[PDB]
């Protein structure tokens, strides 16, 4: 419509969550592996939601315009990030713990009892409560992961130019709508904004620990992710 | 607030900022161009020019800080940290000049100076910065970044990232007004880890980032998203130190006597 | 990358 | 953790 809709942004949050169905397979009824592990099971829902992530691109206005192998680029380097901000956001509900996409609830002291204590309460201090204090909605969330998909300076893009305009164009979008839909709080485009410091840092070490779970191996992990996880 | 208010901020802040540090992009850039008459900095492109570089100060007084027996890589890297030790101190000057901040939780105002100390020092590097190489000792010589490249083992690219940082930073083409509400914003982040006042601190912030877009919208009107651009810098700040402590603990694993400065040992120890 | 790129396509 | 010389900078500041 208007280059960046911001309608069609919320479209693709909506259009591949969660909601019903999955909120219940694994926490509540049945449940397919059967491991014994709580590192494994983020893991495995990171798996499940990489194949999502791509049909989510594809619906965030002139992604799937892009060259083909920009699209591959992109979707290689902010994967974590974009995934992160979404259970992030998801777990707004819960107090002090985390939703996966494969319905189950992981609780801080499991985190803990795994050794990916910190990390994961930076996640709960840093991102979930953040987003929840300041009530982002799923349009924010929206419009901050396309800021995020949109990264210029992804090494080896083909033409980086032509994505920091759409991310200028997802910036302009973003703030148009917190402005008509939040007039009573002017800095709130900019506090949208500021989330992403956490969400980087957090990201990065989030890859840290991957890299220290590849090289060591026991039970290995999901293709594509590990397909993913040949670093960048 | 109110414009008055968000515009005698921004004097404030960059009244301070000029107090508080002494090459300014100004002079910097007065520098990396031709202007002023005096002395154009020394080249150190190589180990013999570092020599006369280094050994300048032979000549000069003897202040130094580990003059060299020490091979290059190391003395250089050296230079850096205590250069780091310098800034650290000039932006904690800064810091004390911000409204309501050392009317803060004590703790909170080491944790905010912790976390944004390198974020900061890494800013202020890109204004001494251009394609080719970095000033350096007040402005007295020019390290080229194809020297610092080649150096030996793990430090040929431990100054890479920044100047590549550095580039797209300089494109916003900020100037030290800019940057002094820029760093203040930096500083006053209420997402550092272990913080135990918040509010207070967004609070500041708030008003901040109110005057840097009020700054950047007349001093940059043809500027476009240049509020929104430069708050993304701040995510890629983030990424510079996780890349540069990681660089740390690299070194730490292959050099026998590494040793850190105190100061700097204090601020990455349990960093991020 | 097979997987990531074969889905890019469909 | 401590911090003790970031506490002397903040209280006190920089010497010559
Ligand atoms: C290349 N230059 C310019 C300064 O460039 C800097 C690069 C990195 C830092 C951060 C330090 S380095 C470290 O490991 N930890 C830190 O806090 C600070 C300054 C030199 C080199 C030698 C002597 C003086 N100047
Ligand atoms: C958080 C977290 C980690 C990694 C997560 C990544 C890279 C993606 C998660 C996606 C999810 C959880 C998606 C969903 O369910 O929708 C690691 C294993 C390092 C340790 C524990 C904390």
């Amino acid at each position: 419509n208007e280059d960046m809709p911001v309608e069609r942004i919320l479209e693709a949050e909506l259009a591949v969550e969660p909601k019903t169905e999955t909120y219940v397979e694994a926490n509540m009824g049945l449940n397919p592996s059967s491991p014994n592990d709580p590192v494994t099971n983020i893991c495995q829902a990171a798996d499940k939601q990489l194949f999502t992530l791509v049909e989510w691109a594809k619906r965030i206005p002139h992604f799937s315009e892009l060259p083909l192998d920009d699209q591959v680029i992109l979707l290689r380097a902010g994967w974590n990030e974009l995934l992160i901000a979404s259970f992030s956001h998801r777990s707004i509900a819960v107090k002090d713990g985390i939703l996966l996409a494969t319905g189950l609830h992981v609780h801080r002291n499991s985190a803990h009892s795994a050794g990916v204590g910190a990390i994961f309460d930076r996640v709960l201090t840093e991102l979930v409560s953040k987003m929840r204090d300041m009530q982002m909605d799923k349009t924010e969330l929206g419009c901050l992961r396309a800021i995020v998909l949109f990264n210029p300076d992804s090494k080896g893009l083909s033409n980086p130019a032509e994505v920091e305009a759409l991310r200028e164009k997802v910036y302009a979008s973003l703030e148009a709508y917190c402005k008509h839909k939040y007039p009573e709080q002017p800095g709130r485009f900019a506090k949208l904004l500021l989330r992403l410091p956490a969400l980087r840092s957090i990201g990065l070490k989030c890859l840290e620990h991957l890299f220290f779970f590849k090289l060591i191996g026991d039970t290995p992990i999901d293709t594509f992710l590990m397909e993913m996880l040949e670093a960048p | 607030p109110e414009s008055a208010d968000l515009r005698a901020l921004a004097k404030h802040l960059y009244d301070s900022y000029i107090k508080s540090f002494p090459l300014t992009k100004a002079k910097a850039r007065a520098i990396l161009t031709g202007k002023t008459t005096d002395k154009s900095p020394f080249v150190i492109y190589d180990m013999n020019s570092l020599m006369m570089g280094e050994d300048k100060i032979k000549f000069k007084h003897i202040t130094p800080l580990q003059e060299q027996s020490k091979e290059v890589a190391i003395r250089i890297f050296q230079g850096c940290q205590f250069r780091s030790v310098e800034a650290v101190q000039e932006i904690t000057e800064y810091a004390k000049s911000i409204p309501g901040f050392v009317n803060l939780d004590l703790n909170d105002q080491v944790t905010l100076l912790k976390y944004g100390v390198h974020e900061i020092i890494y800013t202020m590097l890109a204004s001494l910065m251009n394609k080719d190489g970095v000033l350096i000792s007040e402005g007295q010589g020019f390290m080229t970044r194809e020297f610092l490249k080649s150096l030996r083992k793990p430090f040929g690219d431990f100054m890479e990232p920044k100047f590549e940082f550095a580039v797209k930073f300089n494109a916003l083409e900020l100037d030290d007004s800019d940057l002094a509400i820029f760093i203040a914003v930096i500083i006053l982040s209420g997402d550092r880890p272990g913080l135990l006042n918040v509010k207070p601190i967004e609070d500041i912030q708030d008003n901040l980032l109110q005057a840097l877009e009020l700054q950047l919208k007349l001093n940059h009107p043809e500027s476009s998203q240049l509020f929104a651009k430069l708050l993304q810098k701040m995510t890629d700040l983030r990424q510079i130190v996780t890349e540069h402590v990681q660089l740390l603990q690299v070194i730490k694993k292959t050099e026998t006597d590494m040793s850190l400065h105190p100061l700097l040992q204090e601020i990455y120890k349990d960093l991020y | 990358h097979k997987i990531l790129h074969r889905l890019l396509q469909e």
